[PDB]
This record gives C-alpha cells, sequence and structure tokens, in this order.
C-alpha cells in the first residue's frame, strides 16, 4: 500500500505549483536589464613597473642603510682569480691520483 | 512569553510533576526531571543524552541542521551535541575494545620503539676520519690554545 | 555466537539491536500515539505561523527560551549546599589553584636558588 | 521508532528496512556487481525461507536475531550516495539556499533588473496571501478536538482552493542554485 | 563537436586525449629506458660491496701470537 | 537557453 | 556537466529497468502498473526495484519514501521533485 | 535535448559473468532477476579491459622504440 | 590636557542646544573632530613623560588609553542611535550627556598626575556607567547588574581610599611624578600585606580577577550597546592603568604577594575561555572572552618584567578595539533578531557576506592571529610569563587553543551552517552597521603598521 | 647486517662497539705506518665554505667538481667525471673505514683467543 488518495490528491496538487513556481524561475529574453555602460599591458603594469619601484627601493633606501641587504660572500676555489685585486689563488697541491 | 512556562523548582507533588510535564511539552511518564541534589536544573528534563546525530535526517525537520523541531523540548546539553561536537552514534566495534586496540596498539609502538633504540642498527665500519686534529679551527677552537694531535693513518 | 555490543556513554546502543523498540504491546502503542499527537500539535502550530504571510519576524520557541533560562537564571534559585556541592565546589574550585600555586611556587623556588647561586645558565639572557 | 505519519515502524516494515540495509553494506562488502549479484541472491533466498511464519513471536524473534548477524556483519565504511546524509556532497549547496523572502529586501535598482520576474512574483505574493485565510479556516474545520493526531496534511477539497500550508513547499530552493 | 553524454555504453572518446596519453605513456617509457641504460647504478649499485673476511692480516696487522 | 533566476540576498547595501 | 532531467527521460529510464527486471513482462508494463496490484510482485520485489531507482539515477530514496511508491509514475514524480525538473 | 536510450533487450548477459553467477546460482535452485540491468558493465566497449601489468606498460611499446631509434642514433653520432 | 577637557565639556551645549533631528550628527562629527585632536598626546619622549601642569600628565601608558577613549565616543554615538530612536528627546539628550561625562571623567582618570585625584575619577567613572545600564539596559536585570557593578568596585575601593590618604599621610604626597623618585622599600609585615591588599583589589576588581569578576556577565550584558563598548573598551582597562601606576608603591612586597592572584589568573583564564564553550548568550560569550583576555594583563603586570608591560597595555589597546567591536557585532544582530540566543540566527553568511567578513576579521584578531597587536600583547606577555616560569606556556598554550576554540564557534553558530527558517526579518547591512565595524576594525589593524605607539612607557 | 646477529644475539665481548673504537693503538700491529696526507689546505677549503662533514680527507675532489659546476653552467649535466672522482674517493674513504671495523674485529678475536689460550694454558 503506497499513498492514501488524500496524500496522492495532496502531493499533485503541490507537483503542479511546484512545477508553475520552477518554470517562473525563469528568465525573460530581455533579463537582464543593465544600465547604460596595448598587448603587453601585463609586462608593463605588473612586471616592469614593480621592478621600477623595489629597485628604486632597494637601491636608494635600503641598500643606503647598513646590513640591510647582507649578501654571502662568493665562493673562492683554489684557481681563481679576484675582480677587485688580481691575485691569483694558487692551485691545490698535486694528486695522488687514485685511478 | 510568561511565566508558568519558564522553569521552576523541582517537582515534588505528582501534580506539579504533571504540570512541569505539560509545561516542557511531553509526556508524564516521559517526563524524568534531574535528580534533586542540588546542581541548579530545577524542574528541567533529563533526556536521554543523545546526540544530534543519532536522529532520523530524513525527517522534515523544523530545524534541519540541529535536527530538533520547534517546541521540542530541548536538551540541557544541546550546545554540546549537536553534530558540530560530541557524537555519541553507534560505532560498529565495542568502544572498550577499541580503547583495548588503541592502548596496545600505541604501548606496543612505544615499547618497540624503545627496543629499537636501546638495540641500534649500524653499519660495519669504523668513525669518519677529519683532518686537521679532528677539525679544530672549523669547529669553534680558539687558536691561541692547542689541542691534542689527533694523528690518523693509512690502512 | 557473536559478541554482543556493548553500548557506552559515547556509543549508544542501536533502535534495531534495543529489544524495547519491539514491544508490540498496546500501552507503548498508547505511548507512541500520544507523543506522535503531542508533536504533531506543536508542529502544526508552528506552521500556521511560519507560513503566515502577514507575519514578518521570529516565531518565537519557548523551548529555547525555556532552554536558555534554564542553563542560566534558574540555577542559583534551584541551588541547595548539601555534601555533594560542597565537595565538587571545593575539589573543582580551590582544588586546582593548590595545585598550579604549590607547582609554579616549587619551581620558582628551586629557579631562584639556582640563579642566586650561580647554577643557572642566563649568559645571553638580558631580554625579561 | 519515529516517522511524521505513522506512530511506529510495523513489522513488516522493520523487515523491509532490514532488507535494504542487508543488501546495501553487502554490497559495500562486495565491490563488484557479479559478486554482488550473487550473494545478493542469496541473501534474497536467505529472506524468502522464513516469508510466511505465522507466528508474530516467533517472526519478531528471527528478525531480532538477523539484526544481530546484521550487526556483527555490516560493511565499517558502508556505501554512501553523495547527497545521503554522511556523503561528500551532502548538504554542500546549503549555504546557496537562499530564501525567498530575500528578495522582497532588494533595492529597487536591481528590482528593475528583473522586471518580468517580479511583476510575475507580486501575483505569487497576491495569490499566497488571498489563499492563506481559506486554508487556514480548512485546516481549523478539519482537524479534530485534541488537535491533529498526525503530522500529514490534508489537499485542497474545492476547486479554486490551494493545499494548507503550501508556500514553503513551493516556494523552497533548488538543489542546485 | 564537444563530449554528448551516453547512457549505458562507452562514451565518446577524442582523438586529441589518446594521443596525448599515448605520447606522454611513451615519453615516461622513454624516459625510463633512457635513464636506466645511460646511469644503471643509481638502482644496481655504483661501486662493488668488498667482502671484509677477504683481506688478509698483512694489511689489516695482525701480527699471530 | 532556459537561464536560472539566482536568488540572492540584497547586494546593493 | 550534470546533464538537466526531463519527465520524458525520467521516465524512459524508470521504464527502462523495470523493462531489464525477470520478474516483469516488458508487454504488459505501463506508467501506471502497481506492483503489488497489476504486475503482481512481492514486497521484496518493490524494494529492490526502489534500490535500483537509487542505482539508476544516482540518489537515495528513504524508507518512509521508498514504502509508498507503488507504480512507475510515482516513482517518476518522485524523482521530479527531488530534482525540480521541468524549471 | 531529446536523448536516445540504446535498446533494452541488446543487454543480454550471455558471454558475461552475469552468465557464470546464473550458472552458479541455478546450480543450487536460485535465478537471478537482475541480469540485464548489469549486464551493460560487462559489454560493449567497457569489455575486455586491461590487465594491471597492462595497465603499467601503456606505451611501452613506442617508448622502446623511441628508446632503440635514440640509442642507435647515439650509438651512430660518436662515429 | 586643558584642550581636551574643554571640549568634551563644549559637548554638552552642542547635544543640549541643538536642532531635535541634529543631535546625532552634531555629537558624531565633533567628538570625531576631538578625537583627530587626540594625536597630539603622541608627543612622547624616551627618558621624560608628557608632563602637563601640577594636574595631568600623559606617559605612554595613559596616551593610547585617551585615543582609543576619545575614539571610543563617535563610535558608541553610531552605535546607539538606532534603538534610541524611538526615545524621548530629552531622554536622548540626557543618554548623550551621560556618554560625554562618561568620556570626561575617562579622560582626566588617565591623567591624573595625583593618586586621590585618580580614586575622584575613578571612582566617579561609575556614576554615568550606572545610569546608562540601569536606565536604557533593555531586560529585567539591569538593576541587579548595575547594584552588582556598584557594589563590588565600591567594596574594593573604599579600602584604596583608605591606603592613598595613608599614603599621602606618610610619603607626603600622591603625585606619582614624586613618587618616582619618593618611593620606600614595602618591607615585609601584615601591614603592608593590608597595605599591598588595599592598593590592589579594587584593580582587581575592576579588570577582572577571576572568583571577582560576577558583576561583569550582568553588567556587560544588560548594558546598552553604548554601555558594553565603553565597559568592555575601557572600563576594563582603568583597573591595568591603575595597577601599573599603583605597584610603584608596592615593591619588593609584590614579588611574594602577587601569588595566589596569578594562579587565580592563569587557572581563570583557562576557566572563563572554557566558559566560553558552553555560552548560549553571545553576549555573555563574548563578557567571559573579556575576562579571559584580561587575566593575561593582571598575570602581566603582577611579574613586572617590560615584556610585560609592554605586552600588557598592547594586549589592553587590542581587547578594547577588538571586544568593542564583537559587541558591536551582537548588536547588530540583536537589531535583527531581538534575542540574544547564539543558536538562534544561524547562517548568516548566506544573507550578510560583508558582515560575516566583519565577524570574520574580529574573530580572527580576537584568536590574536599575527601580526595583530591582539598578538603582539598575547606574545609578549606569553614571553615573559615563560621567563616567569617555564611551566606556565601550558596553561598559556592551551589558553591559546581553547582562545581559538571559541572564537571560530562563535564565527561557526553563527555565520556558517544552515539559516534559521522562520526568521526572516533579517534585513540587509545598513551603511551605519558597517561604519561602525570599519571604524572598529581599520585602526586595529594599521595600529599593526606602527605598533610602537601602543606599547607603554619602557618601550 | 649480520654483524647485528653476531653482537645482538652473539656476544658484545668479540663484537667491536661502534661507539668506542679503535680501543687498540694504532701502531700495534703496524710497523711503519704512514699518516693520512690531506689535500686541500684548510684554507682553500676555508674560502671553499665546504659543510663540515665534507671538510674530510677526500674534499680536494669535491672542491674541483664544486669549481666545475660553478664554471659549467648552465650545462648541468656536463661535470660528471669530477663528481665520479669525488664518489670514488669517497667509496675509497669507507673502504678504509671498514678496513677500520674489520682491524677492531680481528684484534678482539685475538685478544679472545688469547684469554682462551691463556685460561687453557694455567
Ligand atoms: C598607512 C597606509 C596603509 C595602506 C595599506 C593598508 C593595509 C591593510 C589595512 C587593513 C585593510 C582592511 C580592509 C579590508 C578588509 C575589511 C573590509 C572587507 O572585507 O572588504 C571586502 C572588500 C572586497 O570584497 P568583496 O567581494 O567586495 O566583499 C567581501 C565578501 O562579502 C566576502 O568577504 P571575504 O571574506 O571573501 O573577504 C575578506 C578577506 C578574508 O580573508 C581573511 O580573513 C584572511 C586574512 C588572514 C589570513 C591571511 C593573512 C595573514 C597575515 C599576513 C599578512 C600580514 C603580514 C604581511 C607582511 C609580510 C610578512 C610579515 O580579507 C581580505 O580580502 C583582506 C586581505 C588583507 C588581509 C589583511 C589581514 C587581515 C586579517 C586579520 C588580522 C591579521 C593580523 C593583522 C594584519 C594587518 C595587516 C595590515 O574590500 C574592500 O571593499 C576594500 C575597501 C578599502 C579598504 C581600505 C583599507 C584601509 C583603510 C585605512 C584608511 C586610512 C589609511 C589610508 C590607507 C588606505 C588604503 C586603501
Ligand atoms: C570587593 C570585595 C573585596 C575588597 C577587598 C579590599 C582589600 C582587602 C583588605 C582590606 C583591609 C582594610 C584596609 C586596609 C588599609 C591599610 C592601610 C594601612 O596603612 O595599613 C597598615 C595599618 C597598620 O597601622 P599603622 O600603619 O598605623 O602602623 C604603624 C606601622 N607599624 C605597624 C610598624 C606600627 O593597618 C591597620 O591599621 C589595619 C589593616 C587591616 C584592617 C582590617 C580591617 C578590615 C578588614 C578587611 C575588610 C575588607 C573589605 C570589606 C568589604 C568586603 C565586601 C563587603
Ligand atoms: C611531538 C609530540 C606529539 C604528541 C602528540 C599527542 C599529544 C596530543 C594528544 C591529543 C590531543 C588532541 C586530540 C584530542 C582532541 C581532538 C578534538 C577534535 O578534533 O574533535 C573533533 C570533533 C569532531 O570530529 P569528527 O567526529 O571526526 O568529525 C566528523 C563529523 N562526524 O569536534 C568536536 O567534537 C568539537 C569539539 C569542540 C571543543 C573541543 C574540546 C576539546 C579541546 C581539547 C584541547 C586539548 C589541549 C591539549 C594541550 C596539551 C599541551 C601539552
Ligand atoms: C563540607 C560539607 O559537606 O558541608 C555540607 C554543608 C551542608 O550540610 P548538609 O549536607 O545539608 O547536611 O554545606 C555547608 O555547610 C555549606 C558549604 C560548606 C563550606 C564549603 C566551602 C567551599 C565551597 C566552594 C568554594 C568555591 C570557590
Ligand atoms: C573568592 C574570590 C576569588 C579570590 C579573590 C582573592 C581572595 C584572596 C585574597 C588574599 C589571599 C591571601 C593573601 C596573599 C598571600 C601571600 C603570602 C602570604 O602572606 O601568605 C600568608 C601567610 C604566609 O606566612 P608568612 O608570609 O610567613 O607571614 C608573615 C608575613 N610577614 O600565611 C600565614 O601566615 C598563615 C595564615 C594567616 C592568616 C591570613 C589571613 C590574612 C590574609 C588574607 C586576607
Ligand atoms: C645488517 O643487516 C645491516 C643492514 C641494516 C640492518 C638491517 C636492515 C634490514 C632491512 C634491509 C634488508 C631487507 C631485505 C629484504
Amino acid at each position: 500500500s503506497g499513498y492514501t488518495p488524500d496524500e496522492k490528491l495532496r502531493l499533485q496538487q503541490l507537483r503542479e505549483l511546484r512545477r508553475r513556481w520552477l518554470k517562473d524561475q525563469e528568465l525573460s529574453p530581455r533579463e537582464p536589464v543593465l544600465p547604460p555602460r596595448r598587448h603587453s599591458i601585463f609586462a608593463f603594469t605588473h612586471v616592469l613597473i614593480p621592478v621600477w619601484i623595489i629597485h628604486y627601493y632597494l637601491k636608494y633606501h635600503v641598500t643606503t642603510k647598513p646590513y640591510t641587504i647582507v649578501e654571502k660572500k662568493p665562493r673562492i676555489f683554489p684557481g681563481d682569480t679576484i675582480l677587485e685585486t688580481g691575485e691569483v689563488i694558487p692551485p691545490m697541491k698535486e694528486f695522488p691520483d687514485q685511478h | 512569553i510568561t511565566k508558568d512556562m519558564l522553569p521552576g523548582p523541582y517537582p515534588k507533588t505528582p501534580e506539579e510533576r504533571a504540570a512541569a510535564a505539560k509545561k516542557y511539552n511531553m509526556r508524564v511518564e516521559d517526563y524524568e526531571p534531574y535528580p534533586d541534589d542540588g546542581m541548579g536544573y530545577g524542574d528541567y528534563p533529563k533526556l536521554p543524552d543523545r546526540s544530534q546525530q543519532e536522529r532520523d535526517p530524513w525527517y522534515d525537520w523544523d530545524h534541519p541542521d540541529l535536527r530538533l523541531n520547534w517546541g521540542e523540548p530541548m536538551h540541557w546539553d544541546l550546545d554540546m551535541y549537536i553534530r558540530n561536537r560530541v557524537d555519541t552514534s553507534p560505532t560498529p566495534v565495542n568502544w572498550n575494545l577499541m580503547c583495548k586496540h588503541l592502548f596496545g596498539f600505541v604501548a606496543f609502538m612505544l615499547f618497540m620503539f624503545w627496543v629499537g633504540e636501546t638495540y641500534p642498527t649500524y653499519q660495519p665500519v669504523g668513525p669518519k676520519q677529519y683532518p686537521y686534529n679532528n677539525l679544530y679551527l672549523e669547529r669553534g677552537g680558539d687558536p691561541n690554545k692547542e689541542p691534542e694531535p689527533v694523528v690518523h693513518y693509512e690502512i | 555466537s557473536f559478541p554482543k555490543y556493548e553500548p557506552s556513554r559515547l556509543a549508544s546502543l542501536p533502535t534495531t539491536l534495543d529489544p524495547a523498540e519491539y514491544d508490540i504491546s498496546s500501552e507503548t502503542r498508547k505511548a507512541q500515539a500520544e507523543r506522535l499527537a503531542i508533536r504533531s500539535r506543536l508542529k502544526r502550530e508552528y506552521q500556521l505561523q511560519y507560513n503566515d504571510p502577514s507575519r514578518r519576524g521570529v516565531v518565537e520557541d519557548p523551548a529555547l527560551i525555556r532552554w536558555t533560562c534554564a542553563r542560566s537564571a534558574n540555577v542559583y534559585p534551584n541551588f541547595r549546599p548539601n555534601t555533594k556541592t560542597s565537595l565538587l565546589g571545593a575539589l573543582f574550585g580551590i582544588g586546582p589553584l593548590i595545585f598550579w600555586y604549590y607547582v609554579f611556587k616549587t619551581d620558582r623556588d628551586r629557579k631562584e636558588k639556582l640563579i642566586q647561586e650561580g647554577k643557572l645558565d642566563r649568559t645571553f639572557n638580558i631580554s625579561y | 521508532a519515529f516517522l511524521p505519519s505513522a506512530a511506529y515502524l510495523t513489522h513488516q516494515q522493520k523487515v523491509l528496512q532490514l532488507y535494504k540495509r542487508a543488501l546495501r553494506h553487502l554490497e559495500s562488502r562486495c565491490v563488484h556487481r557479479d559478486k554482488y549479484r550473487y550473494f545478493a541472491c542469496l541473501l534474497r533466498a536467505r529472506f524468502d525461507e522464513h516469508k510466511n511464519e505465522k507466528d508474530m513471536v516467533k517472526a519478531t524473534q528471527l528478525l531480532r536475531e538477523a539484526e544481530k548477524e546484521f550487526w556483527h556483519g555490516q560493511h565499517p565504511q558502508p556505501y554512501i550516495f553523495p547527497e545521503s546524509p554522511g556523503g561528500t556532497s551532502y548538504e554542500r549547496y546549503e549555504c546557496y539556499k537562499v530564501p525567498e523572502w530575500c528578495l522582497d529586501d532588494w533595492h529597487p535598482s536591481e528590482k528593475a533588473m528583473y522586471p518580468d520576474y517580479f511583476a510575475k512574483r507580486e501575483q505569487w505574493k497576491k495569490l499566497r496571501r488571498e489563499s492563506w485565510e481559506r486554508e487556514v479556516k480548512q485546516l481549523q474545520e478539519e482537524t479534530p478536538v485534541g488537535g491533529p493526531r498526525t503530522e500529514a496534511l490534508p489537499p485542497a477539497r474545492k476547486q479554486g482552493d490551494l493545499p494548507p500550508l503550501w508556500w514553503h513547499i513551493v516556494t523552497r530552493p533548488r538543489e542546485r542554485p | 563537436a564537444h563530449i554528448e553524454p551516453r547512457y549505458r555504453q562507452f562514451p565518446q572518446l577524442t582523438r586529441s586525449q589518446v594521443i596525448q596519453a599515448e605520447f606522454f605513456s611513451a615519453t615516461m617509457w622513454f624516459w625510463i629506458l633512457w635513464r636506466f641504460w645511460h646511469d644503471s647504478d643509481a638502482v644496481l649499485g655504483h661501486f662493488p660491496y668488498p667482502d671484509p673476511s677477504q683481506w688478509t692480516d698483512e694489511e689489516l696487522g695482525i701480527p699471530p701470537d | 537557453g532556459k537561464r536560472l533566476f539566482i536568488i540572492k540576498p540584497s547586494g546593493f547595501y | 556537466d550534470a546533464p538537466p532531467l526531463t519527465l520524458e527521460g525520467i521516465k524512459d529510464r524508470v521504464l527502462y529497468v523495470l523493462k531489464l527486471y525477470d520478474k516483469i513482462d516488458p508487454e504488459k508494463l505501463s506508467v501506471n502498473s502497481h506492483f503489488m496490484k497489476d504486475l503482481g510482485l512481492d514486497s521484496l520485489d518493490q524494494v529492490e526495484i526502489i534500490m535500483a531507482m537509487e542505482d539508476e539515477f544516482g540518489f537515495e530514496i528513504p524508507d518512509i519514501d521508498a514504502e509508498k511508491l507503488m507504480c512507475p509514475q510515482e516513482i517518476v514524480d518522485y524523482i521530479a521533485d527531488k530534482k525540480d525538473v521541468y524549471e | 535535448s531529446k536523448m536516445e536510450l540504446p535498446d533494452y533487450k541488446q543487454w543480454k548477459i550471455e558471454g558475461t559473468p552475469l552468465e557464470t553467477v546464473q550458472e552458479k546460482l541455478a546450480a543450487r535452485g536460485l535465478r537471478d532477476p537482475w541480469g540485464r540491468n548489469e549486464a551493460w558493465r560487462y559489454m560493449g566497449g567497457f569489455a575486455n579491459n586491461v590487465s594491471f601489468v597492462g595497465a603499467l606498460l601503456k606505451g611501452f611499446k613506442w617508448g622502446f622504440a623511441a628508446f632503440v631509434v635514440a640509442v642507435g642514433a647515439e650509438y651512430y653520432l660518436e662515429s | 590636557m586643558l584642550k581636551y577637557i574643554i571640549p568634551t565639556m563644549m559637548l554638552m551645549p552642542l547635544t543640549w542646544l541643538s536642532k531635535n533631528s541634529m543631535i546625532w550628527i552634531n555629537t558624531t562629527l565633533h567628538s570625531l573632530l576631538i578625537s583627530l585632536t587626540s594625536l597630539l598626546l603622541l608627543n612622547q619622549f624616551g627618558d621624560n613623560s608628557l608632563n602637563f601642569s601640577l594636574t595631568f600628565f600623559s606617559d605612554s601608558l595613559s596616551t593610547p588609553l585617551l585615543i582609543l577613549t576619545m575614539w571610543l565616543l563617535p563610535l558608541m554615538l553610531m552605535a546607539s542611535q538606532h534603538h534610541l530612536s524611538k526615545e524621548n528627546l530629552a531622554r536622548k539628550k540626557l543618554f548623550i550627556s551621560m556618554l560625554i561625562l562618561l568620556q570626561l571623567f575617562l579622560i582626566m582618570t588617565f591623567t591624573a598626575t595625583e593618586l586621590i585625584f585618580f580614586y575622584i575619577m575613578f571612582e566617579a567613572t561609575l556614576v554615568p556607567t550606572l545610569i546608562i545600564i540601569t536606565r536604557w539596559g533593555n531586560q529585567t536585570e539591569r538593576l541587579n547588574a548595575g547594584l552588582y557593578f556598584l557594589f563590588y568596585t565600591l567594596a574594593g575601593s573604599l579600602p584604596l581610599l583608605v591606603a592613598l590618604i595613608y599614603i599621602q599621610n606618610t610619603m607626603g604626597s600622591l603625585n606619582f611624578l614624586i613618587l618616582q623618585y619618593w618611593v620606600q622599600p614595602m618591607p615585609n609585615s601584615w601591614s603592608n600585606t593590608f597595605m599591598w591588599l588595599a592598593c590592589m583589589m579594587a584593580f582587581m576588581v575592576k579588570m577582572p580577577l577571576y572568583g571577582l569578576h560576577l558583576w561583569l556577565p550582568k553588567a556587560h550584558v544588560e548594558a546598552p550597546i553604548a554601555g558594553s563598548m565603553v565597559l568592555a573598551a575601557i572600563l576594563l582597562k582603568l583597573g591595568g592603568y591603575g595597577m601599573m601606576r599603583i605597584t610603584l608603591l608596592l615593591n619588593p612586597i609584590t614579588d611574594f604577594m602577587a601569588y595566589p592572584f596569578i594562579m587565580l589568573s592563569l587557572w581563570g583564564m583557562i576557566m572563563t575561555s572554557s566558559i566560553c564553550l558552553r555560552q548560549t548568550d553571545l553576549k555573555s560569550l563574548i563578557a567571559y572572552s573579556s575576562v579571559s583576555h584580561m587575566a593575561l594583563v593582571i598575570v602581566a603586570i603582577l611579574i613586572q618584567t617590560p615584556w610585560s608591560y609592554m605586552g600588557a597595555t598592547a594586549l589592553m589597546i587590542a581587547h578594547g578595539l577588538t571586544s568593542s567591536m564583537l559587541f558591536c557585532l551582537a548588536n547588530s544582530n540583536y537589531e535583527r533578531v531581538h534575542s540574544r540566543t547564539m543558536i538562534l540566527a544561524r547562517g548568516l553568511q548566506t544573507l550578510l557576506p560583508l558582515m560575516a567578513a566583519w565577524w570574520l576579521l574580529a574573530s580572527l584578531t580576537n584568536l590574536a592571529l599575527p601580526p595583530s597587536i591582539n598578538l603582539i600583547g598575547e606574545l609578549f606577555v606569553v614571553m615573559s610569563t615563560f621567563s616567569w616560569s617555564n611551566i606556565t606556556i601550558i596553561l598559556m598554550g592551551l589558553n591559546m587553543v581553547i582562545t581559538a576554540l571559541y572564537s571560530l564557534y562563535m564565527l561557526i553558530t553563527t555565520q556558517r551552517g544552515k539559516h534559521t527558517h522562520h526568521i526572516n526579518n533579517i534585513l540587509p547591512s545598513f551603511t551605519r552597521e558597517n561604519a561602525l565595524m570599519s571604524l572598529h576594525m581599520l585602526p586595529l589593524l594599521l595600529l599593526s603598521l606602527n605598533p610602537k605607539i601602543i606599547l607603554g612607557p619602557l618601550y | 647486517g649480520a654483524h647485528l646477529a653476531r653482537r645482538y644475539l652473539g656476544d658484545a665481548s668479540v663484537e667491536p662497539e661502534p661507539l668506542r673504537m679503535p680501543t687498540f693503538p694504532p701502531d700495534y700491529g703496524f710497523p711503519e705506518r704512514k699518516e693520512r696526507e690531506m689535500v686541500a689546505t684548510q684554507q682553500e677549503m676555508n674560502d671553499a665554505q665546504l659543510v663540515l662533514q665534507q671538510r674530510d680527507y677526500c674534499a680536494h675532489y669535491l672542491i674541483r667538481f664544486l669549481k666545475c659546476k660553478r664554471d659549467s653552467f648552465p650545462n648541468f649535466l656536463a661535470c660528471k667525471h669530477e663528481q665520479h672522482d669525488w664518489d670514488y674517493c669517497e667509496h675509497l674513504d669507507y673502504v678504509k673505514r671498514m678496513k677500520e671495523f674489520e682491524r677492531e674485529r680481528r684484534l678482539l678475536q685475538r685478544k679472545k683467543r688469547r684469554e682462551q689460550r691463556e685460561a687453557d694454558m694455567a
């Protein structure tokens, strides 16, 4: 036994009203009624102008203050030459060749 | 809202108990207050401590997220038995057996990590050998002192 | 045979394994019908106000008002100082105060004794 | 147990619910469709064995030990449908189920953006408020003394009446707004 | 045309997804075979593990006493 | 094509 | 994603599943065939029909709504009510 | 809009493991009612699905062919 | 300080001579002018306080409390003008007069060079607060709440009167600037013990201390919105201000007198925060959160280390802004559901998205999300109390769990979940209410950019 | 890994303990045993900023490999021979550590047989 005839009649009437409501949720072709309202610009406004701003800020406000941009000194190998000095680092001791 | 629909003292006569059950909108044979030991419950019903998760989810509730109706007497800990908090729902494994399995598994794992720490594994090698008196200046030794001569040999 | 389900405080008995669910006696039928009647009356009384187009506000639930009044206002007029409330109020009220007092007092006596004797490493400690 | 219309579950309904839950938890145990198909026909045979038991005491006892059988032999994480309570997508879109009365609180610059929709909504509200008094006097003339016994609602009886307490069933939001 | 849903049968496949999937599967097996051919020691081993029993006592310094 | 009205609260304010 | 259902499509798929059931002859079946009184099916068979509807359309019908669907038309109407078709 | 379903008569369970299930059910006096409902999963383009080592070795033939061509290319390139 | 006292008193003719529809706009405009003028108090030096006269000075402790106080009046006027719109015009002007008079007492409470004048203004702040609560509170229990608020403060402070007059007779002066240099070490005796208690328990009640805090979940809840804003945001912080002044005179006895009260706070912030996990009244949840946050300020003042005073005054300013905004949010929902039950109105992000974002920001600042000054004060107090004892971090850290737990539960109960069906009077958010939320939150987030102005006299 | 069974399921008397060894003099059994020659100067690997683990007796091949890897950027597949030299010399150092371990094991066997010969003697 399924629904009673009262419950069947109520579900049919509610079904009719529900389908009427859901069909009346649709839009008109005029709706929505709206009010009356350069190829690499992303490479310019988002890359290049922040590079300009940050380079100015680092170069003339951050590097002008002591120990703000502290950098690890570059790695000196036996056989290198200093750019500020010219003193060639002497190479390593001759190897006890293994293979 | 009025005074005789607000909670009152603990019912001691059966007609006051019936008036309390009529107030809390529930049957007199279903109405059970908290035991009068002086904890401030008064006539408030002792509902059987079920979480709101255990309620029938397919029912057309008045409050679907709380799974609770209008006029229904709330549990004293209704803020505690919401579905965002303490769940009393039945679990397929017994609670005591779950506690046995969890405590035994955790205790066995801790004991076996202690066994592995007491008897650790290693490789069949010597110590790693470092030059310059076991790297005295590199480890932060002061150069005005002088360490004992650590000398490694060939093999 | 099978291991029987043990209900706990945090793991209730299922409805299907409950024996009192299977009571076909007529007094349980009257209880279930009377509970259905109370719930149907409250449901009707709710959704008459809830579907009313003239209503624009809060359908006040006296169960919720009654619960919030029971949690706050009715606690002290239904308090009786007896043995149970006194032992639970002195065990849970001034118990941990005593506990943390002796813990922090013992720790600070130990730390001050180590500091004034030159034992505690306070080498770079200059923020305090 | 807890039903809106009936005050209880009958023995026949308890057997049907045990049968459905046994097939679902068995399908959770029996992932592949042919293996579940075989064992589901075996479980149907077990349910069709004790079908014609006339002693309600013996039938209730068999149902009770069958529930014990099921509780010992259920899947720990059974299959749940996604929009079913406990599923991964259950009550997911409740944050988009905005009620209808919020449309009454719009500014006129965004009500005029949809002229036909609100011009059609006004006759819904009109039909609702002139159906309301007829369906209230329908409810207070049909309900027995002592309140309604069950939570069931009557249909519309006349040609022109709408069914009583209909607005929050018809104007509920869609499940996918 | 876009993929239309079907009922109780195998869905419509694009040629493009099949040739992309087969290209990356062949790329996976090409890379595995390439790096196993050239390296061959990151899996099997780089240097031979010596046997410590095979070392004589003369190089390990054990005077027989 | 069968565009449905999305009910949302008043985002004007 | 998620193609919208219609009443005709739900009807075709419901009768399609019921024609694939060996205890139903596909020459007698209509949309209004009561399962217990026209097709003569058992209550266990009606539960299996509702479960095949669940596996067909991918959502669960609850038991209080499962027990009251006694023809294919009420099943199509229930799936229409729970899917909001012909919006 | 309108979607035309395939025929309900074509999904027969001969040639499927549903046939084996019906045989092992009818060996003990049972009968399977929902075989033709499940018959689409084991037929059509969803029949003859690959094994696990067949799933892992997808594109192993073309990858090995490109491997042999590249090894021959670097063998010719050194000389 | 007389460039601030006289405009605050000229706010009385500005509200009693105004046209009947202009009495909110004029008072809002000129109180915002006074709040813009308040920035001149930021002339602070690393050595000397900004010393104006024999009666008034302002160091870096009193300056942020003054700027917050003079800022809070326009926000209270915006908050309290909706629910007092049906009020009589004379009682409306009397309410504005009580707010102006309370600001007037507060700005010369924080600038009192001398401590008995501090006492007179400190207890003068009771009477407009008492009248606002017991006159424009909504429910029945405003009368009882005003009784508890009056008689905890007076019972704590009438021994403070005798103690301060004893200091005037013994040391010769109650000028704070003199007592910076004439302070004697307070030895161990029972007389000096009750000297310490009489100097401290008034401010213990005003903070509030745990166990003595029973006035506050009645006084803050039964008040109107302006009363709750000024009670949470300023009137609790009189206790921290007064303790930071008066523990100058209580050394080295505080070093062994603070031990019970620190416990009462270190346990109290565990209890009251836990109470916030079970509060059905949302406004009471915010009240117990205020108790839980001021417990840290009590601990930090009683351990009297520099990091503790910096963190305690940062926590005072930050909690003033955050708690005032949380009370205003609770009012913004009370003016739509006409109840304070937190479980009643749910799912409010589905209906009010920007107001839900203001709830989100106030809850994140409540749970001390870095780099807010909430977290700066919270963190610095936790640093100093780790230096005090290494075990306190447990009572700190568990608190920082529970402080998160009710801060998001308040966000999940009210704003998230399924909306309540039957409540349909949920209006869209007014421009006034969002203006109130933004004027709370935007100064609070701007103070994360430059927090050194809210870190006290020993930055 | 069989030494785990020889030390745990066996005895710890004849097995060398890992953390404290060598427990013998290095001259005990070696006539004229030469020292280990460190190739890289301490200032050279100071300026090469090597990790303190990496400053072992075979750091000079690593210094050559890092100099190559800097000097061959972006061709990051062009210093395989220097890396192979460093890996081979690390293998040689590992072999020397294995020789020290086997030396300690054979000396503890020698002491065990010595004390057994002394116990059977008198
Ligand atoms: C002195 C000059 C200073 C200039 C710079 C100012 C710097 C910021 C100051 C504070 C800004 C607050 C204003 C925005 C939030 C409040 C309003 C709002 O929600 O509007 C939404 C709306 C956009 O959303 P919508 O779709 O329209 O509606 C919202 C939806 O309904 C649904 O809403 P929703 O939930 O989807 O959207 C809200 C969303 C929700 O997102 C969240 O809640 C997540 C945020 C927390 C986690 C992530 C951040 C964690 C911390 C990292 C960042 C700080 C450190 C970084 C530094 C480096 C590392 C140290 O939040 C945001 O989108 C805000 C992004 C920025 C967050 C900043 C941190 C706030 C978190 C809480 C406190 C944390 C500690 C303090 C930090 C203080 C920082 C200054 O925004 C506006 O309309 C903006 C209006 C203009 C705002 C002006 C603000 C400044 C006013 C000051 C005036 C005087 C000085 C002059 C300067 C003026 C500058 C313009
Ligand atoms: C909010 C409720 C709680 C409030 C708590 C308030 C503080 C608790 C302690 C207060 C003690 C009373 C004031 C002490 C002032 C001390 C000033 C001073 O010079 O002291 C040294 C003086 C010493 O005298 P002297 O200074 O002249 O002596 C010269 C110095 N020697 C000692 C060397 C000779 O102390 C006293 O004379 C007495 C001090 C104790 C007073 C005890 C009576 C009051 C009991 C407690 C009442 C508490 C509040 C009651 C209400 C509660 C709620 C209803
Ligand atoms: C390096 C060492 C590592 C050591 C690791 C072990 C140490 C820690 C020990 C465990 C502590 C944490 C675990 C216990 C609390 C977990 C609480 C929680 O997450 O509850 C979740 C629960 C809902 O969960 P669930 O039911 O799964 O959700 C799906 C819905 N059906 O949600 C709810 O019920 C809501 C609850 C809200 C209120 C929370 C109340 C509990 C708060 C507990 C705080 C504990 C603080 C401990 C601090 C110790 C510091 C030393
Ligand atoms: C001796 O066994 C040294 C090796 C390290 C300790 C034992 C590790 C056991 C697991 C690795 C080998 C697994 C072989 C299947």
